[PDB]
Order: structure tokens, then sequence, then C-alpha cells
């Protein structure tokens, strides 16, 4: 605090390229392009093709 | 014959009518109104008619 910054605290920036991305995706259920494997009520289902 | 289909009905103005018509789209569109589908019509004619 006497004489501010010396050379620097930290590299800059860390922030990971394209990453953390979320998307939401909609989907007709056409053989044998997607196809629902498994089939349970309560928990989402799982997507194979 | 298009664009008809089956709908729950209710007393004329009552309020209820959004809740239950939200909450069928959640049903559809997640994956579990088909299963209820194919419980009752999985489209087994096993003789032809």
């Amino acid at each position: 605090p006497v004489t501010g910054l010396n050379g620097s605290l930290t590299d800059k920036k860390l922030e990971n390229n394209m990453r953390g991305v979320v998307l939401r995706v909609v989907t007709v259920l056409e053989e044998p392009f997607v196809m629902v494997s498994e089939n349970v009520l309560g928990k989402p289902k799982k997507y194979q093709g | 014959v298009a664009d008809r289909g089956y709908g729950i009905a209710l007393q004329h103005g009552s309020p209820y009518r959004d809740v239950f018509s939200q909450r069928i789209l959640e049903l559809q569109q997640n994956g579990d109104m088909d299963i209820l589908k194919h419980k009752w019509w999985p489209k087994n004619g096993q003789c032809d008619l």
C-alpha cells in the first residue's frame, strides 16, 4: 500500500475458451437418428443415435 | 381429419385452467406422455383388421 504494484500480482485472465456453455436442444424421435435408450418414468431418459 | 383433439373441461371462467394447461406441456415435452399411450396403444394388432 505504500507504493502500489510491483511487476504484477498475477497473470491476467483465466477463463476457459468456449467452456461452460450450456445449450437447450430440440429434437424429434425419428429412427435411427434419435432413439430413446433408457426408459424410466421419473428420471430423464437417455438418447442414442 | 387434421387439427382436432381431446381436452379437459372446467366450469366457465374457473381460474385453474392455466395450471393444467402449463402442466400438460411439461408432461409432453420431457417424454412421459408417450409411455402412457404406448401402454394402452402399442399398435399391436396381432390379427389384421
